[PDB]
DNA sequence: GTTATCCGCTCACAATGCCACACGCGCTGCTCGG
DNA sequence: CCGAGCAGCATCATTACTTGTGAGCGGATAAC
């Protein structure tokens, strides 16, 4: 009803009932969205360039009057290609050209500028861009950047629960983190003490800040506890009350007011005393002196005439100092109040604590606390205090962190400074007072409301912005010793460090790497990734057992089951598949506005403590069809909880049950039945599957296909719909439709499919052509399936038909029993594609050579090379052979002029020839595709790199050929059909050729008018197109960029032809891996009664334990569809009548329940019913949502749909013993990856070789052709034994003792076995470094 | 690999390992403040001999 | 020295600049520079620190740690100190002194190859050839064919096929070492003797990869040729397979059989009621072998057989009881193996996966040691081919669902319901509330665990020439795991029954369960609390591993001196061993 | 005051093994040098 | 003049939530 031009190729057939309101967003919002908002000209300043630049600007001088200010920026124009900076190997750059102003003030006068020059588009640094698969495009390479995941920057209350003190000491202590600057913390001590303290410096008694903020005692005490008046009456010391005052704790005598006698004698103020204390409304209590016994003083006291203390803040009021002070006064006495259970007196002691008391005497106090050492003066600590904060340089907390601060404060202003200040000190302070008495409430870190997100856009300003502040000094500084009129705005600032840091952040950062570009899946699910490590994160050292796990606030937010198994598990997440990331930074996740009664479609995407504050319901509750809920008692979760609620009681609903999944999970079918302690192993296997020589649609998918392919890059979208005028095995040419062309540009546009290229992980990428000719195609349709994919769909594996048996223990574990059949229809057998680049120095003694002609070694080691050196393109070439090529400046030190002249015209070119040539590495063979070549100009090229270059050139002309044939036609038809407007010319045009009708003779006033026109016309196309094809050619013939002393470059590339065999490693999707054991023949493995055989025979006792029910279903929906594929082959064989197969194939897609798609077959006209059909052959295609999948009653009605037992087993036959087996077992199509884990990149061995030079033990890998690294662990099981000669030899005589091991290798071959042990080389090693030391070592002489 | 050389330092100077693996075996050879050898060391205060 | 700190150069003028030379060059530069100020009059204030700066160089070169920081340029990272090339896991003390990367042997990744014996294993021919290549030439030129190394590597080169049979001669009792990565305990490393097999894999018996805890998700293990003669005569004596049955943690036998063949043993020591060829009389286990194998009986059905149970009454003889016992042509079948030993009374019963433990270990004992590895290797090959031939499959409706089970939920369902009632009119306390709905909850987990039980061990009803019997069930679940093959009945309930509560990250309990199952779907929710649970303990595993690590190898350190020395040292004082009691039973 | 006592704080010191693969590893205004 | 080598650099604040434990030291805390 809305099918594609494509999917009406092959129309998956889809469960799930749940009719999805909002489809799946782009898979790639976080890149795309976050590069824009970092690189699009922002008028806001908010974030991106503009925001960096309003930061780090306007620069100032030495307040010499002289700054330099900014007005904006803009982008240059990337010189190469994302094809040509692909394979030139350079980055995708952008030249950088900033809009600047120096300006320069009149002295000694009021501001003006008598003294400026303007210059717009000073060039700074190159940035680079991110192409349109999210991706970046460093040197040769193409890197992506995960996107990380850190705390909030802002305000938050740790406990640390008793794990110091051991004695429910939990300290509260409270700590601010800013976007930028250095943090800062409040402690509560073990002794119910504040401090305040920086990163990690001494713990300082806190109210010192505050004295630091201009603070004095009397308002200090003010800002953190009540006042307790007292009133001096004319006697018994009059005080206010309010019985929750008094409520407190025991008590301690009887407070009678106003005669009435409430507090009993004695103690134990009881809630029913205090109600009818408050019935009473109580305004004065008589009171006696000593009742008064701590009540620490608030308000300072001096006599009226001696100016002296009497009673100073904060010290005590007693007996003695009230008598004392009532000498003098008074009619006014404050306390403050004090409590175990709340307002307790932290503020006051630590003020009793606190060293200093003065404000500058603070300030000092905190210079030599922050760095000690140096000289303690006012205007120092005033600068070092108030540029730590306040300073909107060193310092800014953030947009997001002044929201995250403001609404953890209980404060209204949603958006304010971003900058501390002193109320918002003191609140913190407040609040964390508050934490230590009842009020108040502790919240973790592992909340996602308080870990946002950052994609690669901000962390890219952000090392821009780093890169920047040094740049601004350094031209602060040359603005202020240089002349400050003398110049021109235009290099006192160097671009080279700006360069330099967004460019080792792009290329060299823990986070940047290359993709993991083997797999469109893995591709897609390596760029949506979320990280927790890397800068500004925790190390997995020390990553806590805690953070790793999930937290009820990750349900649609983060993927709970994607993760890599290993080190680092939970610090490397995946998004969900509907998420989205916050106009801050956190996770939204979409939900449907549930009203009244209805669910309606209105979505909203709710933050994490919106969704907190709310109820959410289950995607799983079915529905009324109109909004309504078909239960009463509808299960939810409201605060990270799960209960059952009315239908009323709700407020949001979940928007699909897709949304809590990875998006690689998403391809995972029959997940629900599933566990997930193995659904994990799962998705990482199906991230590392590989693509095979003919890819083939998965009959058991989760319809995420289409999305996952499709938003992927590796499949060749059309962009504008149109007709197929040309295709072939490398370039398709879209004739644009009519309409959806601008009005000139014929523009009949060019897909150029990549062909064979390597791999970041050396596994080849080849795109063929699964569009037709002359089929229309749409906007935005797939024209070329990328590396294992099909028709636009995800095809990773192979759907093979498997039986679950055991067989003769071949299948002992969990290894995996295949036939030969798999082999020799090249099922498995894939590609490798991997590069070998010989360079060419330039030594001092002289530059490489790259010349076919070698000294010593003979034509055979020869012959494959050309007159070049460089091999011709398809020559097998095999192990330990030489690619290339190059010989080097071997000798020095001759000094005889007398053959130096003789060699300086007969040697020159043979004076010290050394062949280090290039020489593929032992052991791999392949055949080789290409040859690419960078040359160093000036040296002017190779017959090879000539070659290629005139080649490229012709390639790239035919398309502008084909534009210039269009165009061509386009106006030789204008012409005709202009030229017929009077001579006559209306049978000439049409019998005559081409030959001079731009000089036909008619007409003049319109008529060779037009033949003027169109003749000026023609002339400046073939111009223009002359143009533009130079520009290629100079574009293409230009050298290349080489910098430390390189001439020429020569890559080469081999292609392996790897097929399955014994010891490979393949895993379905349900992470039940294994090793294939045995390529058993054909007619041995069991095979069903009508003989069709079946391919894998895997484990069954593989499932009970690892709990993977999936599969198996999985299977038997495989057989179903399967089923239904031969049922069409056989309507295919014989030529069946159409409607028949229309029918039947409609019938098939009606067979759901209730199903959200229902497709018709009608407006299909016979041939696309046919081609359907031609595409269906091999079994239709089952989508499977991941949550909603089709119960085992529909699987059931599928199976009777074909002619297949409902049991989903079937009887077989050993093609060894010939019988049956008794037990019908189970054997249906599930679907099968091939992991890079083949065994020819493991199996190595070594007899003797290279030696490490530092010491004499052998080096390692696989690559060096090492040994083995017989470590701690193998000694110890040794010894454990007697294997007393065998460690022994194992340690000297095997792997050290250069003379030992020597003589053993000449001992042996004269067939003796004797060991000679000497001395392990490490040993003397050892000895000799530990001497390096003064620490004298040596052997003893006995 | 076995011939090994040596530098005439032109100053004396002290032994990293003796004197700040805790406990400094300096420090216990004098009955001395670790504190004052490093500071008397890196050259800020005068040892009266 | 200069060797021990080399500058190795790169394809161009690019050394590596070892960090022991750039702190050297620092610290020659600062001696020089003051020693030409000392001679330059030296103002005071400059040499003194001028001296401290060298003392701080200095330092920094012995050790690049105390004091503060060196580190080098471009690169924000320290220099690597003299200590540090003795110190940490890298320094020449745990990197090439005590464990040193051996040269001689090969590496590979692992298959089951199961028609070889105990003590064999598999070995690719590359892998051979690239090892014994010393070998090789030894017994070329002592055959003459190659008089000369060079021609030697010439025919080694060119694999004529008298380098092969040379090769297969030479290792024909020549031992090596299979050796898994993680070598936890003394088995981690063990000997076999190889033979030739294609591919590139590592074929090993099946029994002693479970004794590594050796799986075949694509492990790698690696090999190791012992060469001198000592050596090769120790290899065999000692860690060759066939020599460690017993683990040396407790003498329970360390070569049990885990999976894939208990399951077939238990398959054939069945008892079907009224199977084809019930009630016959055999005249021995060949002749029933015979009448099973031409399909003329069914593999396990009750019948009458004469069987001569051989005994060792005193020591040294052999009496032979020739009775007639009623068995299963199973049993009967699988009583061709047992050697001459053991009663027949240890093959009569259903013959589990403890069962075949408790065989292993009373052969043994009994007949000491070969007959025993002779009977293991039997008992695996047979286990193999009579499960293959069985056809053990599952298939989703295997696992049935326990009808009532439903109801159940309903009613605890219901249960908790009023329960609210009871909170929702305050009549009874929160956290009573809480615990009585966990503990109804458990109540009906355990209610539906024994439903789907007794509808599964024993759902099959048949008929013995008559009305109707109850046998236990021939389902393919229940036969894994009764027969203890994989996986216990906590994992069957999990699977078919209800999954039962999980857990909060805290460890607390969350109040309503899992009501579904895995043959049935599970609501989302359902899955994410399956998922908080996994991933706890995935972490646990990911993190306990190296915790692990580290602890057994202070232990190894701690104790790797204790060797027994003396025979007797004559004592008498000796601690009080006792059977223990922790207030519930011993 | 002495004299030792203990305690808060500081600083050093440990972090599974392998593998495999990948990537990368001075500079910068002085020095020299013609 | 201008490219190629080169000599000693915290290159300001370059910050940096714990990891868990042990030992020692400067200084509060109490007995004689
Ligand atoms: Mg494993």
């Amino acid at each position: 009803m809305v099918y594609s031009y494509t999917e009406k190729k092959r129309i998956r057939k889809d469960f799930g009932k749940r009719p999805q309101v909002l489809d799946v967003p782009y898979l790639l919002s976080i890149q795309l969205d976050s590069f824009q908002k970092f690189i699009e000209q922002d008028p806001e300043g908010q974030y991106g360039l503009e925001a960096a630049f309003r930061s780090v600007f306007p620069i100032q001088s030495y307040s010499g009057n002289s700054e330099l200010q900014y007005v904006s920026y803009r982008l240059g124009e990337p010189v190469f290609d994302v094809q040509e900076c692909q394979i030139r190997g350079v980055t995708y750059s952008a030249p950088l050209r900033v809009k600047l102003r120096l300006v320069i003030y009149e002295r000694e006068a009021p501001e003006g500028t008598v003294k400026d020059i303007k210059e717009q588009e000073v060039y700074m640094g190159e940035i680079p861009l991110m192409t349109d698969n999210g991706t970046f495009v460093i040197n040769g390479t193409e890197r992506v950047i995960v996107s990380q995941l850190h705390r909030s920057p802002g305000v938050f209350f740790d406990s640390d629960k008793g794990k110091t003190h051991s004695s429910g000491k939990v300290l509260y202590n409270a700590r601010i983190i800013p976007y930028r600057g250095s943090w800062l913390d409040f402690e509560f001590d073990p002794k119910d003490n504040l401090f305040v303290r920086i990163d990690r410096r001494r713990k300082l008694p806190a109210t010192i800040i505050l004295r630091a903020l201009n603070y004095t005692t009397e308002q200090i005490l003010d800002l953190f506890f009540e006042k307790v008046i007292f009133e001096i009456r004319d006697n018994k010391l009059q005080m206010e009350l309010v019985p929750e005052r008094l409520r407190g704790e025991t008590a301690s005598f009887d407070i009678e007011a106003n005669g009435k006698v409430y507090v009993e004698k004695g103690r134990r103020i009881t809630a029913r005393h205090i109600r009818q204390l408050e019935k009473d409304d109580v305004k004065l209590i008589e009171v006696p002196v000593e009742y008064i016994a701590g009540k620490v003083v608030a308000k300072d006291y001096i006599d009226e005439s001696t100016g002296e203390l009497i009673c100073a803040a904060n010290m005590e009021l007693s007996l003695d100092l009230l008598a004392k002070l009532s000498q003098s006064g008074h009619k006014r006495i404050e306390t403050l109040f004090t409590n175990d259970l709340d307002h307790g007196p932290y503020i006051s002691e630590t003020l009793r604590v606190d060293p200093t008391n003065d404000r500058l005497s603070a300030l000092v106090e905190i210079y030599r606390m922050m760095r000690p050492g140096e000289p303690p003066t006012r205007e120092a600590a005033e600068s070092l205090f108030e540029n730590l904060f306040f300073s909107e340089d060193r310092y800014d907390l953030s947009a997001v962190g002044r929201m995250k601060f403001n609404r953890s404060l209980l404060r209204e202003e949603i958006e304010g400074s971003g900058i501390l200040s002193k109320d918002d000190i003191i609140d913190v302070m407040k609040k964390l007072i508050d934490i230590r008495n009842g009020k108040g409430e502790v919240d973790d870190i592992d909340h996602l409301g308080n870990r946002r997100i950052r994609s690669v856009g901000e962390m890219a300003e952000n090392q821009f912005r780093v890169g920047l502040v040094r740049v601004e000094r350094a031209v602060k500084e040359r603005l202020s010793l240089g002349d400050l009129d003398t110049l021109m705005p235009q290099d006192m600032i160097n671009a080279k460090p700006i360069s330099a840091a967004v460019k080792e952040f792009f290329g060299s950062s823990q986070l940047s790497q290359f993709m993991d570009q083997n797999n469109p899946l893995s591709e897609i699910t390596h760029k949506r990734r979320i990280s927790a490590l890397g800068p500004g994160g925790l190390t997995r050292e020390r990553a806590g057992f805690e953070v790793r796990d999930v937290h009820p606030t990750h349900y649609g937010r983060v993927c709970p089951i994607e993760t890599p198994e290993g080190p680092n598990i939970g610090l490397i997440n995946s998004l969900s598949v509907y998420a989205q990331t916050n106009e801050y930074g956190f996770l939204e996740t979409p939900y449907r506005k549930v009203t009244d009664g209805v669910v309606t479609d209105e979505i909203h995407y709710l933050s994490a403590i919106e969704e907190g504050n709310y109820v959410i319901a289950q995607a799983n509750s079915n529905l009324d069809e109109e909004g309504h809920f078909v239960e009463d008692l509808v299960t939810c979760r409201s605060k990270g909880e799960s209960s059952l609620f009315s239908r009323d009681q709700v407020d949001y609903m979940d928007v699909s049950t897709q949304q809590v999944v990875s998006v690689g999970a998403s391809l995972i079918p029959f997940l629900e039945h599933d566990d997930a302690n193995r659904a994990l192993m799962g998705a990482n296997m199906q991230r590392q599957a590989v693509p095979t020589l003919r890819a083939d649609k998965p009959l058991v998918g989760t319809g995420m296909e289409r999305a996952v392919a499709v938003d992927s890059g590796v499949t060749a979208v059309a962009k504008r719909g149109g007709v197929v005028q040309y295709v072939d095995a490398s370039r398709i040419v879209i004739k644009v439709n009519e309409d959806e062309m601008y009005p000139g540009e014929a523009g009949i546009d060019i897909y150029n499919l990549t062909k064979y290229t390597r791999s970041n992980q050396n596994t080849c990428i080849n795109q063929m052509p699964c569009v037709s000719l002359g089929e229309p195609v749409e906007r935005g349709d797939v024209l070329a399936d990328g590396p294992s994919t099909d028709l636009g769909e995800l095809a990773l594996g192979q759907n093979m038909r498997v039986a679950f048996m055991p067989w003769n223990g071949y299948n002992f574990e969990d290894s995996i029993l295949v036939s030969e059949r798999v082999v020799q229809e090249d099922r498995f057998t894939t590609i490798h594609i991997q590069e070998l680049a010989c360079v060419s120095r330039d030594t001092k003694l002289g530059p490489e050579e790259i010349t076919a002609d070698i000294p010593n070694v003979g034509e055979a080691a020869l012959s494959k090379l050309d007159e070049s050196g460089i091999v011709y393109i398809g020559a097998e070439v095999t192990g330990g052979d030489i690619l290339v090529g190059k010989v080097t400046p071997k000798g020095e030190t001759q000094l005889t002029p007398e053959e130096k002249l003789l060699r300086a015209i007969f040697g020159e070119k043979a004076s010290d020839v050394k062949d280090s040539s290039l020489r593929v590495p032992n052991g791999v063979s392949g055949t080789v595709i290409d040859v690419q070549v960078f040359t160093r100009d000036g040296v002017e090229k190779d017959k090879r790199a000539l070659e290629i270059e005139e080649m490229q050139l012709k390639q790239a002309k035919k398309d502008l050929s084909e534009e210039l044939q269009i165009l061509e036609a386009g106006l030789f038809s204008r012409i005709r059909a202009v030229l017929v407007a009077g001579g006559v010319e209306a049978e000439k045009l049409d019998k005559l050729p081409r030959d001079r009708w731009l000089e036909l003779g008619l007409t003049d006033e319109e008529k060779q008018n037009q033949l003027e026109q169109l003749a000026e016309q023609y002339d400046e196309l073939k111009h223009e197109f002359e143009k533009k094809l130079e520009a290629k050619r100079r574009k293409i013939t230009q050298g290349d960029d080489l910098a430390p002393g390189v001439l020429k470059i020569v890559k080469v590339y081999l292609a392996v032809k790897r097929r399955i065999q014994p010891g490979d490693k393949m895993a379905g999707r349900h992470g039940n891996k294994g090793v294939i054991s045995k390529i058993n023949p054909i007619e041995d493995m069991p095979y069903d009664e009508n003989g069709t055989p079946v391919d894998i025979v895997l484990n069954p006792l593989g499932v009970p334990s690892r709990m993977n029910i999936g599969q198996i279903l999985e299977t038997h929906l495989g057989m179903a569809a399967k089923g239904i594929g031969d049922k069409i082959n056989a309507m295919l064989k014989q030529q069946q009548e159409v409607a028949k197969l229309r029918e039947f194939i409609q019938r098939a897609y009606d067979l759901g329940a209730d199903v959200r798609q229902k497709v018709d077959l009608s407006t299909f006209s016979d041939e696309e019913v046919m081609r359907l059909a031609e595409n269906l052959r091999k079994g239709m295609p089952i989508a499977t949502p991941v949550f909603d999948g089709a119960k085992e009653a529909e699987i059931k009605e599928l199976l009777k749909l074909g002619d297949l037992p409902t049991s989903g087993q079937i009887r077989l036959y050993d093609g060894r013993t010939g019988e049956q087996f008794e037990r019908p077992v189970t054997v249906g199509y599930m679907y099968m990856l091939k992991l890079n884990h083949l065994v020819d990149d493991k199996m190595h061995a070594r007899s003797t070789g290279s030696y490490s030079l530092v010491t004499q033990q052998p080096l390692g890998g696989k690559a060096q052709f090492g040994g083995q690294r017989f470590g701690e662990m193998e000694v110890w099981a040794l010894e454990a034994y007697g294997a007393a000669y065998t460690l022994q030899e194992m340690l000297t005589v095997k792997s050290d003792d250069v003379n030992g091991r020597t003589k053993m290798y000449k001992n042996i071959v004269d067939g003796n076995h004797q060991m000679e042990p000497g001395m392990p080389e490490s040993f003397n090693v050892l000895l000799k470094e530990i001497r390096s030391l003064g620490i004298n070592i040596e052997l003893e002489d006995e | 690999r076995e011939r090994m050389g040596h530098i005439e330092l032109a100053s004396p100077t002290a032994h990293i390992w003796f004197l700040k693996s805790l406990p400094s075996r300096i420090g216990l050879l004098l009955d001395m403040p670790l504190r004052d050898i490093e500071r008397v060391l890196y050259f800020e205060s005068y040892v009266v001999i | 020295p200069p060797d021990l700190r080399p500058l190795v150069p790169l394809d161009g003028g690019r050394f590596a600049t070892s960090d022991l030379n750039d702190l050297y060059r620092r610290v020659i530069n600062r001696n020089n520079r003051l020693k030409r100020l000392l001679d330059l009059a030296a103002p005071d204030i400059i040499v003194r620190n001028e001296k401290r700066m060298l003392q701080e160089a200095v330092d920094a070169l012995l050790d690049n740690g105390r004091r503060g920081r060196a580190i080098t340029g471009s690169n924000k990272r320290p220099l690597k100190s003299l200590a540090d090339m003795i110190k940490g896991k890298q320094g020449r003390f745990r990197q090439n002194l005590l464990g040193k990367r051996v040269d001689y042997s090969g590496r590979s990744v692992i298959t089951v190859g199961p028609y070889l014996r105990l003590h064999q294993c598999g070995l690719p021919k590359k892998m051979a050839l690239e090892l014994f290549k010393p070998f090789i030439y030894g017994k070329l030129e002592l055959r003459g064919l190659a008089t000369t190394i060079k021609a030697a590597k010439k025919m080694v080169e060119r694999e004529e096929a008298v380098v092969w049979d040379i090769l297969d001669e030479v290792i024909r009792e020549h031992p090596v070492l299979l050796n898994r990565a993680p070598t936890l305990h003394r088995l981690g490393i063990q000997a076999f003797e190889p033979v030739l097999i294609e591919g590139k894999a590592i074929q090993l018996h099946p029994l002693v990869c479970a004794a590594y805890n050796a799986d075949f998700d694509g492990d790698q293990m690696a090999v190791h040729v012992p060469l001198t003669l000592e050596a090769q005569l120790e290899a065999r004596a000692l860690m060759m397979s066939t020599n460690n049955i017993l683990s040396p943690a407790n003498g329970e036998p360390i070569i049990v059989p885990s999976q894939d063949v208990v399951l077939g043993l238990y398959y054939m020591t069945r008892d079907c009621v009224n199977a084809k060829g019930e009630g016959m009389v055999l005249t021995g286990p060949k002749e029933a072998e015979r009448l099973y194998r031409s399909g003329l009986a069914s593999l396990h059905a009750r019948v009458k057989v004469r069987i001569t149970e051989y005994e060792k009454d005193a020591n040294g003889e052999l009496v032979a009881k020739t009775s007639l016992k009623d068995t299963t042509v199973g049993r009967a079948i699988l009583w061709m193996i047992v050697p001459k030993g053991l009663p027949y009374s240890i093959v009569n019963q259903a013959l589990g996966k403890k069962a075949i433990s408790k065989m292993l270990n009373t052969c043994y004992r009994i007949l000491g040691l070969k007959p025993t590895v002779i009977f293991a290797d039997q008992i695996m090959y047979t286990g193999f081919a009579y499960a293959a031939r069985s056809g053990a499959s599952v298939g989703i409706d295997d696992m049935v669902i326990p009808e009532k089970k439903h109801e159940i939920i309903s009613e605890a369902e219901a249960e908790v319901a009023e329960i609210q009632e009871q909170f929702q009119s305050g009549l009874v306390t929160a956290g009573e509330r809480y615990n009585k709905v966990i503990d109804i909850w458990a109540a009906a987990n355990d209610r539906v665990s024994k439903a789907m039980m007794d509808n599964l061990q024993t759902e099959t009803v048949i008929n013995r020439d008559g009305q109707e019997e109850k046998q236990v069930s021939f389902n393919s679940i229940y036969m894994m795991a009764d027969s203890g093959a994989r996986g216990s009945a906590a994992q069957i309930r999990q699977l078919a029954g209800m999954r039962g509560l999980m857990a909060k990250p805290d460890g607390s309990i969350i109040e309503t369960p899992i009501t579904a199952n895995f043959r049935e779907g599970l609501n989302v929710l359902q899955y994410f609390i399956s998922t908080h649970g996994a991933r706890k303990g995935l972490a646990d595993t990911a993190l306990k591993t190296a915790n692990s690590g580290y602890l057994t190898r202070r232990l190894v350190d701690v104790a790797q001196d204790l060797v027994v020395t003396e025979d007797d040292c004559g004592t008498h004082e000796g601690i009080m061993m006792t059977p223990v009691i922790e207030g519930g039973d011993v």
